[PDB]
């Protein structure tokens, strides 16, 4: 799903997606693309799509 | 014939040969099948590194390289995507460098831009390539500055306009510029205030 992670998001939920995203980023032997993308998702979520946030 | 000058004129001569929609197709095949397009981008890539690492002869060669890519990409079809993916990445990198040339690569990039949805790589390049250096305050002027800083000279602007004209033709990504700045297409139009506001005071009709 790295390229579309909405599907993961939908089924699993946002929190879980974030957690997995963190693991992929940290995960060792991974391609830079994967780690960077996961880092990007973790940090910024999906641009103009899913936003990453504290809500009152 | 390898000599840099012969090489550049060879590129130019072929451009002339590329004229028909039909001829353009053959020129496409000439490089692809029976010097390859890849070698060409490679040359551009190499020059790019040399240029930046460093910070007329090259202008001759590069100008010719671009003149040729431009001629064919314009007169082509599904093939456009193939050249697009490949010169697109390299051309983008070249644009970052100062170069005299900037405008010219923009013109070529535009030729590459496809009609459909798969504009996105191009928009990102452009936004990233205006946004990167600039520091934007929360106001409007800072945004204009980003464009003004990068698009310093007349050729740069004309090229930019051609690229933009093409991308804007019919579509772009949502929440463009997300992360870096206030998102959306709006700042680009503001930039035109800088341009066609100014136009009245051109040089040079």
């Amino acid at each position: 799903l790295l390229v579309e992670i909405e599907r993961f998001f939908k089924l699993h939920q946002e929190d879980q997606a974030c957690a997995t995203c963190l693991i992929l980023a940290c995960s060792t032997c991974d391609r830079e693309v994967s780690a960077w993308a996961t880092r990007a998702f973790f940090r910024y979520g999906g641009e103009a799509q899913m936003r990453f946030t504290t809500l009152p | 014939l390898l000599p840099p000058t012969i090489y550049i004129p060879y590129l130019k001569m072929l451009q002339g040969l590329a004229n028909g929609p039909q001829c353009a197709h053959y020129c496409f095949s000439l490089l692809k099948v029976n010097v390859s397009w890849e070698h060409f981008f490679h040359s551009l890539m190499l020059y790019h590194e040399h240029l930046r690492k460093d910070l007329q002869k090259e202008q001759d060669g590069l100008i010719a390289f671009l003149q040729l890519t431009s001629t064919i990409i314009t007169w082509s079809e599904n093939a456009r995507l193939a050249l697009c993916e490949t010169p697109v990445v390299v051309i983008l990198g070249l644009l970052q460098c100062s170069i005299p040339l900037k405008a010219e690569l923009l013109k070529t990039l535009a030729a590459f831009g496809k009609s459909p949805e798969i504009a996105a790589s191009l928009w990102q390049s452009l936004e990233y390539t205006i946004l990167q250096t600039v520091r934007i305050p929360s106001g409007i002027e800072v945004e204009l500055n980003e464009i003004e800083s990068r698009c310093e000279e007349y050729p740069l602007t004309r090229a930019f306009c051609q690229l933009i004209s093409t991308l804007v033709e019919s579509s772009f990504p949502s929440n463009l510029g997300a992360g870096l700045r206030p998102p959306g297409f709006d700042p680009y139009l503001q930039f035109l205030r800088d341009s066609v506001f100014r136009f009245r005071t051109r040089a040079r009709a």
